[PDB]
């Protein structure tokens, strides 16, 4: 049943195995050897099947670097694909892509192990739920509400605020619902994931969340399959416990570029901008089991790099197809010190409609989404015509445009090192309350500064008063 | 010998040696149970696209030739109900009893199996009926960019079929499991499930079915045709279908195109396409509309599967990311979209109205490159900015409200002959339902009549009635 | 079987044949005496990647095994000397004894072996230690035009290390050998030569050299991080490593990618600046800071490996070359520049004071830039537009002029609490230098109870002994 190493090249390495013994599709294999002389050196390595040659030959990729590999090296075939642990044990537990602990804490001796590749929920099994999850963060409670058991996506490029804006919901959101919690960090900071763990390991929230890593200097063969381990425990509570669950992903564009890099050496012809021509079909593997179901449900938040700010990128444009929410980070609110810096105009939701929220609700979002819009259209001639020259009403609508943007900051708690203010949370009826008073003009009087980084439309009155 | 054996195997895509005798196009089954179509036959070896998982077919594994073409079940028997691109139960409502089967792949309509297109296909939306008219045997297509409403127009458009003679067929291509099912609720719920066939590839589907799913969708639409009945297919986004052709053309090494695409591509959509036609006398009458959807990029329409489907097509229905942000709802781009077939598609009545309409909106775009400053311009050109600021509220209409034709006439006719221009521009949407509610309660003899001769020429009451609304709401 | 013999050589790149036992990454060596690392391992040949002149290389000539994975010298030998990326000397100062080997590539520490950063790397330079706080473990990007002082930014950096048991790394990659020699002698004639290793692959050394450089120099700095011990890394161009390493890609015929750089160009960085990191008291709790320099076209800072890197590091400092020309240094875009870390790794007394100044002089450049005249705005905007310009003026800095974090603290607490509103704006560096100069001739006690506490407990003190010099004819 063993077998040889033929070839090795970069992350891809080629096994030839005995007549008719070769091992299935996504199969793993295993490499375990001993230095015979001062020359060599020691490795213990596993490889996934990638494809079948001929010539009793298969291409796999490595999970691990292949510095050290020999021509000729046996080649032992475990009969599965990647397995990892399931079940109760997993809880307040940190791992490798393997399914191995991380933590110096012990082995987790559970009693399953399942396979990393399973078929998704057939069209029968899904559900049609339309319940707001109240985040207490400004924009998103208004301009794109978070459904339960949907999927809500976070794009942006280089330092917009991607992981600041995931770190909050995270705070926000496992603090009241008590449910089991996972988190993938696909793409994380070993030093962002570091004072994660510490965190729950101190608030007790850890007892109740599983973590998977895959950090950013690991081989694509990591990077590639580490998405499905975190999503493959996260199964486990939905299906065979009928648990409500979060799914934390930090960064599902590593997931794409790690088959990327991959595609070349497998002999894959490639696409537009170099990408592999499998690239839909790969995204919609992890994202299809991604969802609720009439056993349990899964939510998940998740973010995507945007390279070289490019929305139009194959790797950012095949994603948006998969989410129920999608938020949108612009450079431009950023670099003006607005945070989180969510684009109004491009941020949306499923459930934005008049049969799931409130009347009040979609006429605030409604004339909010229109004035920043009317604003948008208008800096071109107030930079040709001097503002004298604009009509009352263009006018006005410039001074509101001015004090809803910066009414759509907000200080948060895990962001104290950074914005130099306590922290604040609000609650949905107090967002509609507060754009329906700016949008009704009770508050044309009032400075534009008064404004930024307030929790709550009394506060900036307050603001206002602080400054004679 | 007719038996090959598989020598490589990857993402969909197997290889084989021996088939001799199989032809281009012919369905081949595996030792493990899974179906393949033959693609490309070279001097040595046989390259088969896989209908399924592939993950349980291995090298030496052997294939066999079925001497068959792919083929779907078709009937009244698939009417409410959701099926697979084979055709497969999907819903759990348990088998179909379909007495007949037709290959996905047949030919055209010729030139003279036609007869031109004379019937309106109503959609119930204003900016489309009165401005890019759809008559019951032409192409229409949906193009924008994402999350603009184009699925919303397919859906209205389903929805407005139940008292028509029309069989509506939705194919879903690429499309989440969720967003399906999300739809699918929402056919039932507004009763379009009585006369609606549903059709869906998931984006968790291979890319072979997700290639297959708009010929099966359109061999059930010519069942109907055939048979003297007129039906509507809808194709979710062909953006996807041809993203589907991509990946399984580079996995077979066809030589590569403009922006990756195989050459074949132009090919693949207008042999789709120009299925839909209108038949004459001699053949039946029947009919067959299509309304394929597509996505732009940050607003390329200059791209490659943009450009080619909109040569394909008849008329084209712009869709703005600009104008759905600024609230005209609906947004479509009126001075930009076109219909060859506009006039002809519509009845007497309606065209009458659309005329003038035209012109003032044609007019006000004339102005509105300069309407950045007005009170220096002349009152003259204010009356053409007014008049035109008017006909596009007119045009304004939330999701899943179609206005029956007699209204749709009964409003642009009070817009273009002046009789909402002195109403003021925020209260033009409220004055619009008071106006056709108090039309349909008191004096419905105007309703009645437009729909039995569907000419007008009885306006002196039509005036009459109307100032006696304007005359205190 | 230990041998090969060499099939085709080109720009750099060797195939051979043989070499049966050879191991993916190992070092070979050349009957010529000059060395390569295998890199593909194929059914009947081995590619290679030469790291020298290449030259004096033929068909036919016989290849042999070292039986080593790629390895560089390191210990306390190296330092107050220059090396290339190999480890072999340049100063001509004889050869290197040193006692230990340590292979070039290696795993980073994970997320149990670290721990937080508190400790603060003072720079020296009022708009970093104020705005963009650095700590040691941290990684900060230095990005701007060519031309604009990045190199000086991470030189003075290694002279404010002057008092501290931290171990410097230059590594120049791409540099011309003149101003290789100019930061040398710099560095010498401020004595940063007593605890600092100079690692060099100059513009006419093989792109092969270009490539093993940081990563040598990463090795260096990981042997006292190992051992308990603080290093300090600066990488002069990570645009030039970036360039290099397409070369040697696309000369193996590896498809490109974005802007012809291969897909494998995000590992190349990421593998190597997450090897810098606070580690766990269990592990020693020793530290390795990084600081790589990038280089904009135009100031694009939106292109490929610009955001590429930006990605990885803990913070940015943007260095505008619009600024630079209308007499402004160190030039920084505090609109753009920020840190990930910051606000924790800065000292209390300085976090009381700096903590929002950042957003607001962010805020500064959209009024400044929306104003379009001074006659119309109200008294609400003109008393804050006013208050961003008198920061920005106490915010510049000459070269060579590092000022200690007490006296930073100082006078940004009066700064950020309005004491300067009344100076006009021309006369505010006058200000600065006489406060500065006027606290530690007669008030030390003030400096000398922050340099010891690290915090402010009471300001009465210092606000009366404000008070004195502003009454005491200010300028
Ligand atoms: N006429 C309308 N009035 C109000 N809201 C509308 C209207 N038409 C569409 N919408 C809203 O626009 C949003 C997007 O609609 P839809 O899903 O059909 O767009 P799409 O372009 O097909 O999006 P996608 O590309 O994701 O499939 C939905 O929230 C829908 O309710
Ligand atoms: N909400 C916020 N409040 C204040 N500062 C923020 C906020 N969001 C982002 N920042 C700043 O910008 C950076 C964001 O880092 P991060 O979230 O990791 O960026 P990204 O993941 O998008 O690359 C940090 O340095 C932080 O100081
Ligand atoms: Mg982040
Ligand atoms: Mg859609």
């Amino acid at each position: 049943t063993r077998g040889r190493v033929i070839q090795v090249m970069g992350p891809v390495v080629d096994v030839k195995f005995e007549n008719g013994h070769l091992p299935a599709i996504y199969n793993a294999l295993k490499i375990q050897h001993k230095a015979r002389n001062e020359n060599e050196v020691d490795i213990d390595l596993t490889l996934e099947v990638a494809l079948h040659l001929g010539d009793d030959t298969v291409r796999t990729i490595a999970m691990a670097s292949t510095d050290g590999l020999i021509r000729g090296m046996e080649v032992i075939d475990t009969g599965a694909p990647i397995s990892v642990p399931v079940g109760p044990e997993t809880l307040g537990r940190m791992f490798d892509v393997l399914g191995e602990p991380i933590d110096e804490k012990g082995p987790v001796k559970a009693k399953k192990r399942w396979p990393i590749h399973r078929p998704p929920p057939s069209l029968s099994e899904q559900s049609t739920e339309d319940e707001i999850l109240e985040t207490g963060i400004k924009v998103i409670d208004l301009l794109a509400p978070i459904p339960k058991g949907g999927k809500i996506g976070l794009f942006g490029g280089a330092g917009v605020g991607k992981t600041v804006l995931i770190m909050e919901l995270i705070r926000n959101i496992a603090y009241e619902h008590k449910g089991f919690s996972v988190f993938a960090g696909v793409g994380e900071r070993s030093r962002e994931g570091n004072e994660l763990w510490l965190e729950m390991k101190e608030s007790g929230v850890l007892d109740n969340t599983v973590l998977v890593f895959g950090q950013m200097n690991e081989p694509p063969g990591a990077r590639f399959r580490v998405a499905l381990t975190g999503l493959t425990m996260a199964e486990y509570f939905r299906d065979e416990e009928g648990k409500d669950v979060l799914l934390f992903i930090d960064n599902i564009f590593r997931f794409a570029q790690a088959g990327s890099e991959v595609s070349a050496l497998l002999g894959r012809m490639p696409s537009e901008v170099g990408y592999q021509p499998t690239l839909a079909t790969e995204m919609a593997e992890l994202q299809e089991r991604i969802t609720s179901t009439r056993r349990g449900s899964i939510t998940s938040v998740q973010a995507i790099y945007v390279p070289a700010d490019d929305l139009t990128d194959p790797a950012p444009a095949t994603t948006f197809a998969h989410l129920d929410a999608t938020i949108v980070l612009s450079r431009e609110l950023a670099e003006k010190g607005i945070y989180p810096a969510v684009d109004p105009l491009q941020s949306t939701s499923r459930i934005m409609d008049p049969r799931i929220v409130s009347e009040e609700h979609y006429e605030v979002a409604r004339r909010v989404r229109e004035i920043l819009q009317r604003y948008k259209d208008l800096q071109d001639i107030i930079a040709i015509l001097g503002m004298e020259e604009l009509s009352e009403e263009d006018k006005l609508i410039v001074q509101r445009a001015r004090k809803i943007q910066r009414f759509l900051s907000q200080p948060f708690h895990v962001a104290e090192h950074f914005t130099g203010r306590p922290g604040k949370y609000v609650p949905i009826e107090d967002t509609i309350r507060g754009f329906k008073e700016i949008l009704d003009g009770k508050l044309d009087d009032v400075p534009e500064q008064a404004f930024y980084m307030v929790g709550t439309i009394e506060e900036a009155v307050e603001k206002a008063k602080k400054m004679k | 010998s007719d038996v090959g054996t598989v020598i490589q195997v990857g993402d969909g895509i197997a290889r084989a040696h021996g088939l001799d005798n199989v032809m281009s196009g012919e369905l081949v089954e595996f030792a493990n149970g899974v179906m393949g179509m033959a693609l490309n036959l070279e001097e040595n070896n046989v390259g088969i696209v896989i209908l399924g998982p592939y993950t349980g077919i291995k090298e030496g594994d052997e294939v066999r030739r079925t001497g068959r073409i792919m083929e779907v079940p078709v009937g009244e028997e698939l009417i409410g109900r959701v099926v697979n691109a084979l055709g497969q139960p999907i819903d759990g409502k348990g088998p179909i009893n379909a007495k007949e089967f037709r290959p996905v792949e047949r030919k055209a309509p010729g030139v003279v199996d036609r007869q031109p297109v004379k019937e309106p296909l109503q959609t119930g939306i204003k900016a489309i009926d009165a401005m890019i008219p759809i008559g019951r045997g032409q192409r229409e297509l949906i193009i924008g960019d994402r999350q603009t409403g184009k699925t919303a127009i397919a859906i209205d458009t389903i929805i407005n079929q139940k008292g028509q003679d029309v069989i509506c067929i939705y194919v879903a291509i690429g499309q989440k499991q969720s967003t399906v099912a999300q739809v699918v609720k929402t056919l039932e719920e507004h009763g379009a499930m009585e006369y609606t066939i549903v059709v869906a590839a998931t984006a968790s589907d291979p890319a072979a079915l997700q290639y297959i799913a708009p010929y099966a969708g359109c061999a059930m639409g010519e069942y109907f045709r055939d048979k003297g009945k007129h039906a509507l297919v809808v194709y979710d986004d062909l953006s996807k279908h041809a993203v589907a052709y991509r990946q399984i053309s580079l996995l077979l090494r066809r030589p590569p195109g403009r922006e990756a695409y195989p050459g074949d591509v132009f090919y693949l959509h207008s042999r789709l396409l120009e299925r839909a036609a209108k038949l004459s006398d001699e053949k039946g009458g029947g009919s067959l509309t299509a309304l394929p959807i597509i996505e732009t990029q940050a607003g390329d329409v200059s791209a490659y599967i943009p450009t080619n489907v909109i040569s394909i097509t008849d008329g084209q229905i712009y869709l703005e990311s600009d104008l759905f942000y600024s609230g005209i709802r609906p947004a479509i781009n009126v001075g930009l979209s076109v219909s060859r077939v506009g006039g002809a598609a519509q009845i007497k009545a309606m065209k009458q109205v659309a005329g003038k309409l035209r012109l003032d909106l044609a007019q006000y775009r004339e102005l509105q490159a300069f309407a950045q400053f007005a009170s220096d311009l002349d009152e003259a050109t204010r009356a053409q900015l007014e008049r035109g600021q008017r006909m596009t509220e007119i045009l304004k209409q939330p999701q899943y409200s179609p206005m029956p034709v007699e209204k749709q006439v009964v409003i642009i006719y009070a817009g273009t002959n002046g009789y909402l221009d002195d109403i003021p521009v925020e209260k033009v949407k409220e004055f619009e339902d008071g106006f056709l509610e108090y039309i349909e309660s008191k004096h419905p003899d105007i309703l009645e009549e437009i729909r039995e001769k569907k000419a007008l020429d009885d306006e002196l009451e039509e005036k009459l009635k109307k100032a006696i609304k304007e005359f205190k709401a």
